[PDB]
C-alpha cells in the first residue's frame, strides 16, 4: 500500500469495499453517539462491492493534525461496531504511527446496550534469544488478542473507550 | 560524417492518421476485406493499399506510402543539415506464420531500388547486411514506398491469403544520414 | 490413478513468426504465456489461448529504454504478482513498475541505513538471486556464499530492510560452487530449501521457517549418474503430487535422466482426526492437475477437444473416509471435480464448476449415491460449457435457466461493466442431479433434478472502480423422478421483487 | 544487383502433399518401415524414399525430392526477374540430436554439388559459411535434390538405425536469389 | 599503446552537485517543468538546461555541460601522461518509448563535432561503431558538451514531449585515452 | 569443396568398447584409482591410461587411444572419397571445476602436434580459433592421440588430484575432411 | 605455433599463502584498515600491499605481486617447452561495481607497460580487444604486477576510499604462450 487517497480498503468478508454513493457519502462530523470527539473527522460511508450482508463501513478519518482515524460497521442487526481506534487495536507502521495498516475490532454494542471490549497484547522481545534480537530487533507491531470483556455491567449505547476513561474500569 | 538517424514507421499509424479528405482506414480491417473478397481499394494517392495493376500482379496486395507525409524532415531542426537520405530500409512484419512457412514480400521504389521480405524480423534484403544498399541515396521527401505481396487472394486460392488474415501491422525501420 | 507421461511431439499450428529478441513470460500476469517481443523497431507481444490459439501482435504501451540493459532484471518488487523491471546498484536501485500494460515511470529507491545490496552476477564465487527465503510470499533478496545466507528483505516500492543472516548452510570453500546452488520449496511450508549438489550426492538443507538452515542431509545418486558442469538440475512438479521434484539431466552422450520424488502427498495437510469416542475421519487430497488430466483423457476418447482454464494447480480434497470404531461401519466420500477457473483479471481463483460426490457406505449390499452439482463459476468460458454435461434423458422436460442480469433505478429491476456482473457469479448452484449406483437398468436416471436461476442487481455504477452488485438465485426448479424418466413431479419456488436491501416482496410457489 | 531470397522446405510436408497415384506418404512413419525391413520405396518419381542402388550405398537410405515439384517458381511473379538461381541450401533435423550426438548425411544434386551434414541444426556443409564460390548454376526448377543417411539398415545392423526412427522431420533451407 | 579508459557520467549527478553560488537543480525535476511549459533556463554558466536559442531550435530543449567542472584529469595521477583527448561518446537515456517511438537528440560540440542519439541505450551515433570518430580528440578538461532534444516543447506540440518527462536521467559514456 | 565432417568421439565409450581380450575398463573408474594410488595402468595397446613413462612427466596422468579403433572410415561411404583428413580437433571435459579453476591439459600426437587444454568446455588450444592448425591433416586412420594431465598425482600432491576425481568423461571434437 | 595457455590467478590466494617468514595476510581486510587510515603496509618483498611512494601518487593504494611465486612454470612439464611468456592480461574486480559505476586502476609492470582497469569484470585495457598488447612477452618467472588505484586514501577523502572497502579480491586473467 501507497497509504493516500489512491488506496483500496478490504472489509472484513474479504471483499474489496468501494465509496457508497447517494455523488460520494462524505459528511463532516465532530461528535459521535453524543461524545465530543476533540476534532473534526471525514466521514466516508463504504460499502461491500458484493453485498451479501447489506451492512455499511464508514471510514472516520481526522481533518486535524493530532488524532487518528478509525472505523465504524453498521451490521444490519442493530449492532455497531468499531474498528481499531486506540492504538492497541491498530497493526501500524512502527516507524510512521499515521501508516495504518490493519483496524482491528476493538468494542461493539448491540441495540440493547450489552458491549463486548476487544483486548489486544502487542509483541515484545520475551523469551527469544539474541539470534532472534539481533537480526528483527524491533518487532512490536503484530498483535494478538488477549482476553475479550464482555458481560456489560451497565447499559450503554456508547463506545467504552470513546471518551477516553480506562475501557475496563467499567465493569 | 553523417548524423545517422534510424527511423521506425508504423504503417497502421500513418495509415490510419491520414487527413480526413484523403480517406484514413484500419490496417488490419481493410487488409481482412481486401483479402477475402477479390480486389478492392483502401486509401487514397499515394497513402493506399490496393491490388497490382500489370500483368501477374493482380493476386498481389500492394501497401503503398509516400514519404513526403511521413514528415520524417520535421524530426530534426533544418539547422543541421538538408542533405536527408536514405542508408537502408528494413521490414519487419508481426504475423502469425504456420508450422514451416515464410513471409514473400517485394518492398518497390517508383538495382537498388527493390527488396525481398523473406522472414520479416528486422529483415533487409540481404544474405547478411554489409556496410562494408537498395535504397541508398533515395531523400526522405520525394517517393512512393510500395510493399507487395504476392499470393495474396483467398478467392484465387492463394497461399498467403491466411498470414495476411494475422497481420496487425506493418513496420518499417528507415535507417537515414543527415550531413 | 495419478501416473503422468508425456505424449508425442506435436508440430504446433501457428507460430508468433518473430522468433528474434524474444522469450516466453506473463509480462501482463492474466495466467496465459505471452511471446513478448522487444526487438528494435517494435515491442510488444503475442498472448497464447488455452484453446491453441495466439493472439495477434499487442504492442506495449511503454517499455524502458533500460530494458536491453545488460545488467537488468524482470522480479517481483512492487509486490501486486507482476515482474518490475530493476537494476540493483549497491545503494540505489532503479525500478520500473509493471502496471500490466507496459511500465511505468523509473524511481531511484536510496537505500536507507549501512544497508549495501548485493550485486547480481558480479562474483563468480556468490549466488545473488531473488527468492523467498523467508516464506513471507515476497522475492527477497539473497546471497548465498559458500560461508553463509544473507537475506535481505523486499519491502515493497523498492525498499529493501536491513540483513538478516540464515546460519546453517556451509561448504568447502575451494569445492563451492553457486552454479550447483539451487533455492526451491520443497515441502511447501512456504520457504525454500536449499540443495547444493555434488558428484555421486546431494545435500539438502531445510530452510527453517526463514531463521536458519538444519543440518544437511544427502541422497546419494544411483548406480550410473554422476554430475558435472554440462549437468543440470531441474526441480519442478511434473507429477501432479503437489510437490516439486528434482529432476536431474546428463546431457553427453545421450541425453539422459532421474527423478528424485522426495515425498508423495503435500506435507503439513491435516491427514487425520480422532475424538476418542469412536469416531475417526482420515483425509485424501488430489491435486487438480489430476483432476484436469483424467478430463482431458476422457474428452479425447470421445472425440472432443479439452481446454483448461486453471493454469495453477490446486491441492484439493479428495476423499474423507468416516469409521466408528465400535460398530466398524465405514463411510467413504469420494469427491470429484472438473472445470476449474482462474480469472486472469482480479488474478483470483473462481473455483470448480463441477463437483462429484459418491457417498459409498462399508458397513461390516447397499449402492453408492452418486450426486453430480455445478456451480457458476464467473468465467464465460467455463461457465457455457456447464450445460452440455446435464443429464437430457426426458425429452419434456423445461427450458433451463440462464443467469439474469439486471440493473436497479427508480426502485425497480430493470434488466441489461459485463465483467463486474459475471463475477459476481463466483460459488452460485446452477445445477445438481443425484443418482444411485446400484448396477441397473434405472442407474443412469436420476432420483431428483434441482436447477437454479441466479439474478445479479447492480446497486451502483462503477466508472474506475468496481460497481457494487447483489447475485442471489431468484427462481428455483426442483424435479422428482424417482429413476422414472416419464411421469415425474415437479415445482417451482420463484422470487418477483425484491426491496432496496433483498427482501422479498413477491414471491410465487 | 539482385533480389536475395529464403525458401523453407518441410521434406514431411512435401511427401504428405503428392497427388494420388504419386504415393503420398508420412516421412515419419515410412522411414522406420524401411529401417526396420531390410529395403523398400515411398513413393515413386523423383519424390521418392529408398535405398541407393549402387555399391557401398545399398545400406544408405536415400529420400530424394524433385525440384520442380516444389514449384518455387510461383512463390513471386514472373515481373521480377525470370532467372532465379539456388546461392545456398541448408539442411535442418528437427530434435533429432543431443548436444553431443552427430548425423551423417549426404546432401547430393545429380567440386561443389555435395554437402554433409553433421549437427543438422540449420547445418551448411562447411566449418564457417562466408558469403565472401557455392553453387553457380543451379536453377530452382530443374534437377533432383537426394539426401543419404548411410549405415540406416537395421537387418545388416548399422549405426543411426536406431536414430532414424526417431525422426521427425527433415528442412531445408534453400536461398535462392532473383537477378 | 594509450591507457584507454572509460568514464561514465551522469547529468542528474552533475546538475545536483553544483556549488550553491552556481544554483543546481534537480535535472528530473526541471525537464517537466520546462517541457509542460514554454520555454525557461536551469543552473548557469556552461552546466545548464535550458531552451535553444537560434532559428528553428527554441522548440529544443537542450542540456549543456562543461568538460572542465567533471574533473576527469583527477581521475588518475599526473604521471601517467598529461594529454587526455576523447575517443568516444556514447549516450544512454533510462526512459520511456512507446509501442514504436524513437529518440531525437543531438549530442553536439562546441563532421566530427556532433552525435544522434536514436535507441538511447548504450547510444553511439553510428550504424556501426567500428573502431577502424566524433569527438575524437576533444581534450577532457575544456569545452562544453550539450544534448538537444528537437520536438520538446508541451504547449507547442512536441512529439518527444512526453517520452522527456519520463527521462530520469542522461548517461554519458566517455571513452578517453591517456597517453 | 570437401565433404566438412564433425565427429564426437567419447573416451570413456572407447575404453568401454574395447574387447575382452584388451581389458576394457570404466574411465572415470580407474582415473579416480589410478590418481588415488599414483602409479598403476588400464588397457592395453594405444588404447591405455597411464602415467607417463618419461623424465617430468612420472606424475601426468595420459589418456591415449587410437585413431585406428576410433572406426572413423566406416561412417561414410567409400565412394565419397579417400582423402580422409583432421582439420581440427577440441576438447570437451565434463569435470567440477571451481569459480576461478583452470584445467590444466596437452592434447598430443605421436608445432601443430600439440595443443594445450586451458577451459575444457568445447577447448581448442588457440585464444581465437581461426580457419582464415594443429592436428591439420592428419588421417583419421594412422595415429595415437593422447591427453596428458599434469599434476595428477594425490600420493604426490598434485594440484589437480581433486579436479581428476570429478571428471566423467573426455571428449573430442574431431573436425575432419573427405576429399 | 605455440600451447597457448589461460591461467587465472586470484590475488588473495596468493597473499593468503605466503609463508609466515614474509607475512601473510587475507586481502579484503587489509584493504579496510589501509584506506581507513592513511599510511599503513602488508606483507613482504614483492607481495605486499602498500601505498604508492613518489610524487601524486601517494594516495594511491597499490597492490604488488611477484611472478615468481605465483609458479605458473610448474603446471606444465618442462619437457614441452622452456620458453613461456605472456600473450596478455586481464583483470576482473568481482562485486564491486554497479550498473552504470566505474573504478580507477592501473596495472603496470616493472606503452606496453601499464593496463587501465575500468569496468573490472573480465577487463582487458582495450576499447576493442583485437588478437591480430600491453605485457606481451614479459618472462613468467620474472618482475613484479602492480595494481594501483588511485584516490583511495579516506582522510584525503578520496572518492576510491568508499567502494575500496567493498572489494573481495583481484582475479588476473593470463594468458600466456609456451614455445
Amino acid at each position: 500500500p501507497n497509504y493516500d487517497e489512491t488506496d483500496t480498503f478490504l472489509g472484513p468478508e474479504g471483499e474489496v469495499l468501494v465509496v457508497a454513493l447517494n455523488q460520494a457519502d462524505i459528511r463532516s462530523e465532530s461528535s459521535l453517539q453524543g461524545i465530543n470527539l476533540g476534532a473534526t473527522f471525514t466521514v466516508t460511508c463504504y460499502r461491500s462491492r458484493l453485498e451479501s450482508h447489506f451492512n455499511r463501513l464508514e471510514y472516520w478519518q481526522p481533518q486535524t493534525t493530532g488524532a487518528t482515524d478509525f472505523w465504524l460497521i453498521y451490521s444490519p442487526d442493530g449492532q455497531v461496531h468499531l474498528l481499531g481506534k486506540n492504538p492497541q487495536a491498530r497493526i501500524s507502521n512502527p516507524l510512521n504511527v499515521n501508516q495504518t495498516a490493519q483496524w482491528l475490532l476493538e468494542a461493539s454494542i448491540s441495540s440493547h446496550s450489552e458491549q463486548i471490549y476487544y483486548q489486544y497484547r502487542a509483541e515484545d522481545e520475551a523469551g527469544c534469544e539474541t539470534d532472534e534480537l539481533a537480526a528483527h530487533p524491533s518487532a512490536t507491531v503484530q498483535r494478538y488478542l488477549q482476553t475479550v470483556h464482555y458481560g456489560n455491567l451497565t447499559a450503554s449505547d456508547v463506545f467504552p473507550t470513546l471518551n477516553g476513561d480506562d475501557p475496563l474500569k467499567s465493569g | 560524417r553523417a548524423l545517422e538517424v534510424e527511423r521506425t514507421v508504423s504503417l497502421a499509424e500513418v495509415y490510419a492518421g491520414l487527413p480526413k479528405d484523403n480517406g484514413p482506414f484500419s490496417l488490419a480491417q481493410e487488409i481482412d476485406k481486401l483479402v477475402s473478397q477479390g480486389s478492392g481499394s483502401a486509401g487514397s494517392g499515394n497513402n493506399n493499399l490496393a491490388f497490382g495493376a500489370g500483368t501477374d500482379t493482380k493476386t498481389s496486395l500492394q501497401a503503398s506510402v509516400s514519404f513526403a507525409d511521413l514528415k520524417i524532415r520535421e524530426d530534426y531542426p533544418a539547422s543541421l543539415g538538408k542533405i536527408r537520405r536514405i542508408k537502408q530500409i528494413s521490414v519487419t512484419l508481426p504475423a502469425l506464420l504456420g508450422p514451416y512457412q515464410d513471409v514473400q514480400a517485394i518492398l518497390s521504389y517508383g538495382g537498388c531500388e527493390a527488396l525481398a521480405v523473406s522472414h520479416g524480423m528486422n529483415d533487409s534484403g540481404q544474405f547478411q547486411l554489409d556496410f562494408n544498399l537498395p535504397f541508398e541515396g533515395i531523400a526522405i521527401d520525394q517517393g512512393t514506398l510500395t510493399l507487395s505481396f504476392p499470393n495474396a487472394s483467398m478467392p484465387e486460392k492463394g497461399k498467403q491469403a491466411t498470414m495476411l488474415k494475422t497481420l496487425n501491422d506493418i513496420i518499417l525501420h528507415i535507417r537515414y544520414t543527415i550531413k | 490413478m495419478n501416473a503422468v507421461t508425456w505424449g508425442k511431439m506435436q508440430l504446433l499450428p501457428i507460430t508468433p513468426a518473430v522468433q528474434d529478441n524474444a522469450s516466453l513470460m506473463d509480462i501482463n500476469g492474466d495466467g496465459q504465456l505471452d511471446w513478448v517481443i522487444t526487438g528494435p523497431g517494435l515491442r510488444g507481444y503475442h498472448s497464447q489461448h488455452p484453446d491453441g490459439s495466439w493472439t495477434r501482435f499487442t504492442p506495449l504501451h511503454a517499455l524502458p529504454i533500460e530494458y536491453s540493459h545488460p545488467r537488468a532484471q524482470l522480479a517481483d518488487l512492487m509486490g501486486a504478482g507482476l515482474s518490475d523491471l530493476v537494476l540493483i546498484g549497491p545503494k540505489s536501485v532503479r525500478l520500473y513498475v509493471n502496471n500490466r500494460d507496459g511500465f511505468t515511470e523509473g524511481r531511484d529507491v536510496v537505500q536507507s541505513g549501512d544497508i549495501t545490496l548485493p550485486l547480481p552476477g558480479a562474483d563468480a564465487r556468490k549466488l545473488v538471486a531473488f527468492s523467498d527465503v523467508l516464506g513471507s510470499g515476497q522475492a527477497h533478496l539473497v546471497e548465498v556464499s559458500a560461508t553463509q545466507v544473507t537475506c535481505w528483505p523486499n519491502l515493497g516500492h523498492g525498499r529493501f530492510g536491513q540483513p538478516i543472516v540464515l546460519p546453517g548452510f556451509s561448504q568447502s570453500a575451494a569445492s563451492f560452487n553457486p552454479d550447483r546452488v539451487h533455492l526451491a520449496d520443497l515441502d511447501g511450508s512456504g520457504p525454500a530449501d536449499l540443495i547444493y549438489v555434488h558428484a555421486d550426492r546431494l545435500d539438502i538443507f531445510s530452510n527453517e521457517s526463514g531463521n536458519g538452515f538444519a543440518k544437511p542431509f544427502t541422497l546419494s545418486f544411483p548406480d550410473g549418474l554422476r554430475f558435472d558442469d554440462t549437468c543440470q538440475l531441474q526441480v519442478a512438479d511434473v507429477q501432479g503430487l503437489g510437490v516439486v521434484s528434482l529432476i536431474l539431466s546428463v546431457p553427453h552422450m545421450a541425453p539422459h535422466h532421474w527423478r528424485c520424488d522426495l515425498t508423495n502427498a503435500k506435507p503439513w495437510l491435516l491427514s487425520e482426526t480422532n475424538n476418542n469416542m469412536g469416531a475417526n475421519h482420515t483425509l485424501h487430497y488430489r491435486s487438480s492437475v489430476q483432476f484436469w488430466l483424467d478430463e482431458k483423457a476422457a474428452a479425447l476418447a470421445t472425440g472432443q477437444t479439452p481446454v483448461c482454464y486453471l493454469p495453477f494447480p490446486v491441492h484439493t480434497l479428495w476423499q474423507t473416509e468416516t469409521e466408528d470404531e465400535i460398530s466398524g461401519n465405514k463411510l467413504v466420500t469420494t469427491l470429484r471435480y472438473a472445470h476449474g477457473a482462474w480469472d486472469g483479471r482480479e488474478r483470483e481463483f473462481r473455483g470448480f464448476g463441477y463437483v462429484e460426490q459418491t457417498d459409498s457406505h462399508q458397513l461390516a449390499r447397499t449402492p453408492p449415491a452418486l450426486t453430480k452439482s455445478w456451480y457458476a463459476t464467473g468465467l464465460p468460458a467455463v461457465d457455457n460449457a456447464l450445460s452440455a454435461g446435464y443429464w437430457r434423458g426426458d425429452k419434456q422436460a423445461f427450458a433451463g435457466f440462464t443467469p439474469r442480469f439486471t440493473l436497479w433505478k427508480e426502485g425497480k429491476d430493470v434488466p441489461l461493466n459485463l465483467y463486474w456482473l459475471n463475477r459476481a457469479l463466483k460459488g452460485q448452484p446452477l445445477r445438481s442431479e443425484l443418482y444411485g449406483l446400484d448396477g441397473s437398468a434405472q442407474q443412469q436416471i436420476p432420483y431428483t433434478v434441482t436447477e437454479s436461476r441466479p439474478q445479479v442487481r447492480q446497486l451502483q455504477d462503477g466508472a474506475t472502480v468496481s460497481p457494487v452488485l447483489w447475485a442471489s438465485v431468484v427462481e428455483s426448479r426442483s424435479y422428482h423422478y424417482e429413476r422414472i424418466i416419464s411421469d415425474p413431479q415437479c415445482n417451482q419456488d420463484i422470487t418477483l421483487s425484491s426491496d432496496l436491501f433483498g427482501q422479498p416482496l413477491k414471491q410465487v410457489s
